[PDB]
């Protein structure tokens, strides 16, 4: 399984797969990895499956709830929340988080938290394990502040590798563009990217 | 590690060793066993040296304190009965205990009961304790009188511990002797192993495995 | 998985004296082949005329003299700055042991100085509790280097007179502290040599009825 | 916090408790309500009232549903019905349902809320209720049954009974109208008709509330294809259909 | 009416009864005088016996080796505090290595107050406490009223008839400050001004203690032979 | 246990077996398995035979609290997200897998939850032991924009695949269509296959033929009074 | 080993029309040992029949408990519970100690008197409700049982055929079985009338 | 439980004659993959005061929470504990001991190794280690991890003992550091090139210095080795 | 474990329980009674796990005697084991359990008969006319099959128990030292010292 966001001139653009395996056979295959936990701010998960849907739903409450009393979240904020979670019931909760966004103020950025619960900022990140085939493709050929269309064909190239490499990522690939001009979806199939 | 009492019909002698251990080898040779609850009981230490040592301390405590309440100082019975209700709360945390509350009362006579780790209270009129356990009774029980002298009890005891000390490889030191009275405890001196031994071979003609 | 206790070496002797009492230890501090630290006590001074030393594992060692040196202030509180016995203190110490008893203390504890008949004490403990007043003991590592030799030439332990042999014992010394200090460096000077856990710095606390001292020799760092 | 752990219910100096007196004031200041009971079902019928004219009634239930076969009408506060109605939702389902897998018989259910009622009386810092309610229900062992359950935390059964301002009244044109036999249609043509000596504002059906627990309905159930399951007996009339049956008076 | 035996109601004239009638407490207590310098904090204190044979009832109490509180209000509400600057004072030891500061010290005590004038059933602590102490930013003096608010003072008094030694500090205040190194003449001008809330009770070697902190002397408590030298 | 939950243009159809086994002997030839927490919130379990009754009956108990108390249609999304949310405390120590299936005013829905609290959605998903025989019929036939008399077709050859093929699964086919603002329809025992032959001969006995050692007459009656 | 094969036990039941019999074996065991050959594993609360396989312990304390909630039904809602009611009870209380359970197998049996439909019903160790119209087996001679019960029925049977055939059906599974047999009372369950009918059988 | 998931490589250092030197490298290594580079180990903490953390990136990032609020802390109430009553090292070192022994009793530790690097008030240097056992020690020369057997050695031959402290210049405990980071980055198989380095004098303030590497390798003998000994 | 065997005869119930009690490796006493008097004329006599058996006997000889003292009316041998039967169950949920198997012997004055009642470590009440727990029990209750009539004396049984005792001397490795008898009737609780 393998999940991204890269960061770029307009915002940030995240990308999933949508193959969850369990053992040899695969549960579901139209996965949708990239879940949004406030209107600006979306999550891509990887690992325990249970165990982040779970941290998530809590970290929903919490923004929303943010919202209603104090004002917008940011990024920042909303990762902040999810380490908290990670790492006060860091021995049975198994959660890699991506927390990606775009703000009005501060443009895009990137978290990663790994399976302690550590933030990390990042101009790009990748974790999952289908990311550990695809770890020196994605440093090598990308670029801080790369044009809209680049960034869309940089995380395609990418996760059309990890599909290759790795047999836990596969089917459709998941974007979620995240950009002042708002919130776009876009789905790539895979003879559009088995074609290169 | 040995320890023992048994009634006559001047009360009860308690005997102990005075070595202890910890590993293969000889922690220290200094250690008393004889462990006082009251200035009418006695106690005694085998097993763990900190738990019987913690226990029978509050053990006196709770006898102390009994004194005040009813204006009558307790009953073996009472003392005993006290300490197995305690330990058998830490039974199954780890707790091991191995000790005998010996007093002389005036309604009881000479009593000795045993306590166990497990909670077993048993009563009865030769207890012996300790990995050389096997050893002491040997020697007791062959020469057991109840019908006896207090000058000869005191040395049916000395001689239950000098066997078990020669046998048992975690015994040895010193021995102990204890006559209780009814008016307490009085403490029949201190015996070196080392002077003891060739002094009982020399009287008794007895050693024979042991060159001389 | 986790370990939750260590060991961090070094020895103490502790000898009660006759008038005096003094405790002494290395001050090597080590964690497995590593030396931590050249110099380090494992000597504590707590006041009121008592010395303390726990030697083992560190962590507690640090822990339990801390909590000692509370049970010391607090008696100066609230019994209204009545004198601490070291007959008082080790009663004391048993209770702090035995606290924890189910996930215990490390260190063997041993204290010494005068109490209350003049004559030099040390009271050593097991590490769930326990104490025996002794007159000399050993705690630590290289402990058993330390005691066999220790017994040889205070308490004259298997020694006869000459030409009486075996009938008389060997007759006992009256010491002085600066006979004891020549023999607390030399024990120290062999343990160091064929052990690996002892060496660098020797420091002796002296305890006498005129205030605590404290003396400081070197040994080989080696 | 709270600092009050002694009662407020307290006995009068000749007997009777005062505060479960007082209680029962507030409820014969309220709204006209009756119930009767007929052979082949019960029949509620309740007054609906607002604020204004601009406040709606159709969305504010004077009457609900507890389970399935059991249904309350109420007269008294409000605020207190509503509370009260939650509470025995919540007991219906978690002191019996759960456990013996059906929904609870109508004496059962009374019997619970008898208790409700009681730990307002009893217990530190809390005052009495100030509804007494008609909860009419059918269960498979009393046939059709109807209760009265009060603030005093007793229940009685009843034939036909009234309580609200024109209680008194009611009751007394209640007397002459029950008949042993009281078919369903003809058990409604009496309660409206009750119901109007008792009014004196608008009489239409988006004003008269009027609920039957009938007999069965197999269109209410949601689904079809256990024929174990019989829907709700329970079943509320919407305005429209009460309104014909006012002009068949 | 009823405004006086609740702790919990006001007072159409703006207070609370209840703070008020414990500053009381501090009036009928015994007179006590603390002045500081910069390198010496001193507390002169008159003790006061109940008849012939009763003993002095003592008014410094320690709270550490360079802390000490002095009561002036009633004794048994004092032992509640006393133990709480002890607990507070260790505490800081033995987690931040500091030796708690005196003027943090304060601001503990206030709210340990505050917390039972705003309960019922609760009590301000009728007690009023002068806290000496010797930190890193020298010797300081504290006047902690039964309200919970403390104050930083050159030198100050409560107690009976604690004006007048208020004005005898007044007058002298530009001497003793001026006064460091010499501990001696520190204590001697307290002796003096404990001496205007006399009333024919004199200062004898049973009467008077005296209890100081140095930069160079810790906690110290003189009374009996060791006060007879500053009669 | 072979439980297909396929969505449909307008509705869902979910179907199951009637077998309950327990350990490799069947309890049951026939058993119900497909449970209602609402009347529009249809169920269907597979794992622990036990712990798919009473979770079905517990957040069951929940729902129609919650359906009553908001006077409204309760929703997919209420039941999904209180099993869920219960599932994941005891951090998978309670044994099911769900598929659930319904309509609602927002529309139709399927889903499902594992024991500890993932859940998909697909338009057709399937759980059981049959899960995997059941999964290929489908992915053959269907397409997007299916029929009602297409949906139920497609429903028992699904079931069927799950009888032939796993052991887990037998007996007769059971299905509950649901459509958007229709009546949900339960069609229970749709389709039987694996019809009983008449055994060879009958084991009926004379009578005396066991026997007794004693008899007596107990009594179920209450005390009565002359 | 087995915590529910440790003093064994069965349970039979079978429907007829307007019928139903169930039938338990009287064995305590301590493991090997045979301690008791009259130890009742059916008991009745009213019309219905309980009976209770599994761990000898759980049998009594399992008794004990449903003794005090019929009670309560009883006093509350002036009826004798109906079978139907009552095995949403024996569930319920089973699924109560979903862990560390009640370590048992019972068995419902009754005849309804609100119908005068033959009605059973089945249970393992946390309590998934069997639904038959046939026969519901359970213990430690269950294998045995599921087998030689369904062979010999047939679909409905008078109320003295159902003799005949569920008293074969517990003899000769027993007989092949180690920790069954030694023993056995037969109950037929008719309206209005129970007997309770000890059988001759072998006791080695 | 907790045991060591993300981990860093080492923080060392030494004392000389006016101030200590410490310096760590930036590294967050995830086993195999070397995942976090530029995430920094070492901490200013008050304004004298560098706290080396090395060990589990998750626990030191909380613990870099309770320092910031412990300035927050020390500051109220007071105004003169930003000048008097500052947080001395003996101070941020207390609060941290002492935490690691309460969590090591419940039996789920906050799994680090420290180095607390100051200078006091009075001027006395302070350079005091912890870790994760609870253990507690000073030395002239300290060092986290792999680099208390590596790195350790080579600095401890210029400080021997407590009267070389004097003898030792700011420019040759520069030199020691740099060296003992390259000795490491060539026999330690998790390091980073990249390494921040902190300087505390007792006349010129903290220095902070960022975004060093490591130069002067040697790697010009390698092209002489051939096989593994049967080859040549 | 211990001996420990009853047999009810019809004017009498007679338990035998050992006298040797080996704790560790050496018989520490030999003539410890192992028996506790509920009732005027209900005996339990018990052995099982060192040290729970203490405990258990005592606590139970407490609440009997208070619930006795109460109504001036001793509950009968049927009561006496229910509520015995109740803590065991009780005792294996618990987080530690009482495995101390008892037989309760109890002459009923309310149908004026003997009657003995089993009481295993689990909790299983049973009524049998003889009992035994262990591996006692296995070397007797075959033997007992044999002589055992219901309409016996009580000098008939004591000599069919010293039959018993005779079997499980030899053929038991394990020393008792013979049992101490007492008789349980309605006269009162009496010793016989025979072995």
């Amino acid at each position: 399984t393998s999940i991204m966001a890269v960061t770029f001139k307009d915002g940030v653009i995240l990308g999933a797969d949508s193959r969850t395996t369990t053992g040899a056979y695969i549960a579901n295959r139209v996965t949708d990895k990239l879940t949004r936990v406030h209107d600006k701010i979306w999550c891509c998960r990887s690992g325990s499956a249970a165990d982040t849907q779970a941290i998530a739903d809590i970290v929903q409450y919490h923004l929303e709830l943010y919202t209603s009393q104090y004002g917008t979240p940011s990024t920042e904020t909303a990762a902040s929340v999810f380490k908290e979670l990670c790492y006060e019931n860091k021995d049975n909760l198994t959660a890699g988080i991506i927390v990606a966004g775009y703000d009005d103020k501060n443009k895009g950025e990137v978290y990663t938290i790994p399976l302690g619960g550590s933030v990390h900022k990042l101009p790009y990140a990748i974790a999952g394990s289908g990311s550990t085939f695809i770890y020196g493709y994605c440093d090598k050929n990308f670029r801080e502040n790369m044009s809209k269309e680049e960034t869309v064909d940089f995380i395609k190239h990418s996760l059309s590798q990890a599909i290759k490499w790795d047999g836990s990522s596969g089917g459709v690939i998941r974007m979620v563009v995240l950009t002042a001009a708002g919130v776009e979806r876009l789905i790539f199939y895979p003879d559009e990217y088995e074609q290169l | 590690t040995t320890t023992l009492a048994f009634r006559f019909q001047g009360g009860i002698i308690v005997a102990v060793d005075s070595r202890a251990t910890a590993g293969n080898w000889v922690a220290s040779q200094t250690v008393k066993k004889v462990i006082e609850i009251n200035p009418f009981l006695l106690g005694t230490m085998a097993g763990g040296a900190a738990d019987c040592q913690f226990w029978e301390t509050w053990l006196g405590s709770q006898c102390r304190l009994h004194e005040l309440r009813e204006k009558e100082r307790i009953s073996v019975a009472a003392a005993s009965k006290i300490l197995s209700n305690l330990v058998y709360q830490y039974k199954g945390a780890g707790l091991s205990m191995g000790t005998m509350i010996c007093g002389y009362t005036r309604k009881e006579g000479p009593t000795i009961y045993y306590v166990d780790s497990d909670g077993t209270r048993l009563k009865g009129d030769i207890f012996c304790v300790g990995s050389g356990q096997t050893f002491a009774y040997g020697v007791l029980d062959s020469n057991y009188k109840w019908d006896l002298s207090v000058e000869d009890a005191l040395y049916l005891g000395k001689r239950s511990i000098l066997a078990a000390a020669h046998r048992d490889a975690y015994s040895g030191g010193s021995v102990n002797l204890y006559h209780v009275t009814e008016d307490g405890w009085i403490y029949h001196g201190n015996h070196d192993v080392g002077e003891l031994f060739w002094k009982v071979k020399e009287e008794e003609g007895s050693f024979n495995n042991v060159i001389g | 998985q986790f370990n939750p206790y260590g060991d961090n070496g070094g020895t103490i002797l502790g000898i009660a004296g006759e008038d005096f009492a003094v405790l002494a230890g290395d001050t090597r501090n080590i964690t497995d082949y590593s030396i931590n630290s050249r110099y380090e006590p494992k000597v504590f001074d707590c006041g009121d005329n008592i010395v303390m030393s726990a030697n083992g594992f560190a962590a507690d060692g640090d822990a339990l003299v801390k909590r000692f040196k509370n049970s010391v202030k607090w008696y100066h509180f609230d019994h209204n700055d009545k004198k601490l016995s070291i007959n008082s203190a080790a009663r004391n110490i048993q209770h702090l042991l035995y606290g924890k008893r189910f996930f215990p203390y490390y260190v063997h504890t041993i204290i010494a100085g005068l109490d209350e008949d003049g004559k030099g004490a040390v009271y050593s403990f097991d590490p769930v509790g326990s104490y025996e007043r002794e007159q000399c003991r050993a705690g630590g590592a290289a402990a058993s280097l330390i005691m066999p030799f220790l017994d040889n030439q205070v308490n004259f332990k298997n020694q006869y007179e000459p030409g009486t042999n075996g009938k008389v014992k060997k007759p006992l010394k009256y010491l002085s502290v600066e006979e004891v200090i020549k023999l607390v460096r030399d024990s120290f000077t062999s343990a160091t040599e064929r052990h690996i856990q002892v060496g660098d710095g020797l420091e002796i606390l002296i305890v006498t009825k005129d205030g605590v001292r404290k003396e400081f020799y070197e040994l080989k760092r080696d | 916090t709270d600092r009050y752990s002694f009662s407020l219910t307290t006995f009068s100096p000749s007997g009777k408790l005062g505060q479960i007196d007082y209680a029962l004031t507030a409820v014969k200041q309220g709204v006209t309500s009756l119930g009767i009971k007929a052979t082949n079902g019960v029949v509620i019928a309740t007054e609906k009232k607002s604020s204004s004219p601009l406040a709606m009634s159709e969305t504010l239930s004077k009457v609900s549903l507890l389970t399935p076969d059991i249904g309350a009408v109420y007269s008294g506060m409000g605020p207190d019905y509503r509370v009260l109605v939650d509470k025995s939702r919540k007991v219906a389902h978690t002191s019996y349902k759960r456990i013996y897998g059906e929904y609870p018989p109508t004496k059962l259910l009374v019997s619970e809320v008898a208790k409700i009622m009681q730990e307002a009386t009893q217990s530190g810092g809390v005052r009495p209720f100030g509804v007494s309610l008609l909860i009419a229900g059918h269960d498979e062992f009393n046939g059709f049954s109807l209760y009265q359950v009060d603030p005093s935390g007793s229940y009685f059964p009843w034939k036909a009974t009234a309580i609200g301002k024109g209680s008194v009244a009611a009751k007394t044109f209640l007397e002459k109208r029950w008949n042993d036999e009281l078919e369903l249609e003809d058990a409604i043509h009496i309660a409206l008709l009750t119901l109007k000596e008792s009014v004196e504002g608008e009489f239409n059906g988006d004003t008269i509330e009027l609920a039957i627990i009938g007999d069965e309905n197999p269109d209410l159930l949601g689904y079809t294809g256990i024929p174990t399951d019989k829907g709700p007996r329970f079943r509320k009339l919407t305005s429209q259909e009460i309104n014909d049956r006012l002009e068949a008076l | 009416n009823n405004y006086d035996g609740d702790t919990v109601t006001f007072s159409p004239t703006g207070r609370l009864f209840q703070v008020e009638y414990a500053l009381e407490a501090i009036k009928q207590g015994s007179v006590t005088v603390g002045l500081r310098s910069n390198t010496h904090a001193v507390l002169v204190a008159l003790k006061r016996n109940a008849d012939e044979l009763s003993s002095y009832q003592k008014k410094i109490i320690k709270c550490d080796e360079h802390m000490g509180l002095s009561l002036a209000g009633l004794a048994p509400d004092a032992r509640v505090l006393s133990n709480y600057l002890r607990q507070q004072c260790n505490y800081s030891s033995l987690v931040f290595n500091r030796k708690l500061a005196v003027e943090r010290a304060g601001h503990l005590l206030c709210d340990k107050a505050q917390k039972n004038t705003q309960s019922y059933g609760g009590r301000p602590y009728g007690v009023g406490l002068l806290i000496i102490g010797y930190d890193k930013s020298g010797a300081h003096l504290l006047e902690f009223q039964p309200s919970g608010n403390v104050t930083e003072l050159y030198g100050t008094a409560i107690g009976a008839r604690s004006q007048g030694a208020k004005t005898y500090l007044e007058r002298t205040l530009d001497t003793f400050i001026k006064i460091d190194g010499n501990p001696d003449e520190l204590i001697k001008a307290g002796v003096e001004a404990i001496s205007q809330s006399l009333r024919d009770e004199s200062l004898t070697v049973d009467n008077l203690s005296i209890a100081i902190v140095g930069k160079d002397t810790p906690f110290t408590i003189y009374d009996g032979e060791a006060v007879a030298k500053y009669i | 246990t072979t439980i297909v939950g396929v969505k449909f243009n307008n509705g869902v159809v979910i179907a199951a077996d009637t077998r309950s086994t327990q350990g490799p002997i069947v309890a049951d030839k026939n058993c119900a398995k497909l449970h209602r927490i609402s009347p529009k919130i249809w169920c269907a379990g597979a794992g622990t035979a036990a712990d798919t009754e009473a979770v079905t009956q517990l957040i069951g108990s929940n729902i129609e609290l919650h359906s009553l108390y908001t006077s409204r249609e309760p929703r997919v999304v209420s039941a999904l997200q209180m099993l869920k949310q219960h599932l994941f405390k005891y951090q998978g120590h309670i044994g099911a897998y769900l598929i659930v299936a319904g309509v609602d005013p927002t529309g139709s829905h399927l889903f499902s939850i594992h024991a500890h609290g993932s859940t998909d959605v697909g338009y057709y998903l399937s759980l059981g032991s049959g899960s995997l025989a059941a999964m290929a019929v489908l992915e053959s036939h269907w397409k997007q924009d299916l029929t009602k008399e297409e949906a139920i077709k497609l429903a028992s050859d699904a079931i069927q695949a799950g009888i032939w093929n796993d052991l887990g699964s037998g007996s007769n086919v059971d299905v509950c269509v649901m459509e958007i603002g229709k009546d949900a329809e339960y069609l229970r025992n749709y389709l039987t296959p694996n019809v009983r032959e008449e055994k060879q001969k009958s084991y009926k006995f004379p009578r005396g033929t066991t026997a007794v050692l004693k008899e007596s007459i107990v009594n179920i009656c209450d005390i009565q009074e002359e | 080993s087995d915590p529910s094969s440790i003093n064994g036990g069965i349970v039979v039941a079978m429907t007829g029309k307007d019928c139903v019999a169930i039938a338990c074996d009287l064995r305590l065991g301590s493991q090997s040992l045979g301690v008791s050959n009259k130890f009742e594993k059916i008991f009745h609360y009213g019309h219905v029949f309980l009976g209770i396989t599994g761990l000898a312990t759980d049998v009594t304390t399992l008794n004990e408990m449903f003794r005090y909630k019929t009670n309560l039904y009883k006093l509350k809602e002036e009826r004798a519970i109906e079978p139907e009611t009552f095995t949403q009870l024996v569930s319920s209380s089973l699924y109560e100690r979903r862990f560390g359970p009640y370590f048992v197998g019972p068995v419902v049996a009754g005849i309804n008197s609100k119908s005068g439909k033959p009605f059973i019903a089945g249970f393992d160790l946390i309590g998934c409700i069997d639904e038959a119209k046939d026969f519901i087996v359970s213990g430690t001679a269950s294998d045995q049982l599921f087998g030689m019960c369904e062979s010999l029925y047939e679909p409905n049977l008078e109320p003295e055929d159902l003799f005949e055939t569920i008293s074969q059906a517990l003899l000769n599974a027993a007989d092949r079985d180690a920790l069954s047999g030694w023993g056995a009372v037969v109950y037929i369950i008719k309206k209005d009338e129970v007997v309770k009918r000890y059988l001759k059988m072998r006791q080695d | 439980t907790q045991q060591p998931i993300v981990t860093g490589t080492s923080v060392i250092s030494m004392k000389y004659d006016n101030g200590v030197i410490i310096a760590a490298d930036n590294l967050g290594s995830y086993g195999s993959l070397l995942r976090f580079n530029g995430v920094e180990r070492l901490i200013p903490v008050g304004d004298n005061t560098v706290v080396g953390i090395s060990g589990d990136i998750s626990d030191m990032q909380h613990i870099e929470r309770l320092l910031k609020d412990l300035v927050t802390e020390n500051a109220y109430d007071n105004p003169l504990a930003d000048a008097e009553e500052a947080l001395e090292p003996s101070y941020i070192f207390e609060y941290l001991a002492t935490v690691m022994y309460q969590r090591r009793s419940k039996m789920n530790p906050l799994w680090n190794a420290i180095i607390v690097a100051g200078v006091q008030s009075n001027g006395d240097q302070f350079l005091r280690y912890v870790n994760l056992l609870g253990v507690t020690y000073s030395s002239p020369t300290l060092a986290t991890g792999f680099g208390a057997h590596m790195a350790n050695p080579l600095l401890r031959k210029v400080v021997d003992r407590e009267s070389d402290i004097p003898k030792t210049t700011v420019q040759v405990a520069e030199e020691a550091i740099v060296n003992a980071m390259r000795v490491l980055y060539y026999r330690d198989a998790r390091s980073s090139r990249n390494f921040s380095l902190a300087i505390i004098d007792k006349n010129t303030g903290l220095t902070f210095k960022k975004n060093l590497q490591v130069e002067n390798m040697k790697w010009d003998f390698a092209k002489d080795i051939k096989g593994y000994g049967t080859q040549k | 474990m211990d001996i420990i065997l009853g047999i009810r005869v019809q004017d009498s119930v007679i338990l035998a329980s050992s006298k040797a009690v080996t704790r560790g490796i050496s018989v520490l006493k030999d003539s410890d009674d192992k028996t506790r008097q509920l009732s005027p004329h209900t005996l339990m006599s018990f052995a099982g796990e060192a040290g729970d058996t203490v405990q258990f006997a005592e606590y139970i000889q407490a609440n009997i005697q208070l619930y006795s003292i109460r109504e001036d009316y001793e509950l009968s041998p049927q009561a006496v084991s229910s509520f015995v039967r109740q803590e065991l169950a009780k005792s294996i949920r618990s987080r530690r359990p009482y495995q101390v198997n008892v037989l309760i012997g109890g002459y009923d004055k309310k149908k004026n008969k003997p009657e003995l009642y089993q009481i295993d470590y689990l909790g299983t009440k049973v009524e049998l006319p003889y009992g035994a727990h262990g591996y006692s029990g296995f070397y007797t209750f075959s033997l007992l099959d044999h002589h055992y009539r219901p309409d016996m004396t009580t000098e008939e049984g004591l000599d069919l128990l010293k039959l018993c005792v005779q079997e499980l001397e030899k053929r038991m490795p394990m020393d008792f030292k013979g049992v101490i008898v007492k008789i349980v009737d309605k006269d009162g609780i009496r010793q016989v010292d025979d072995f």
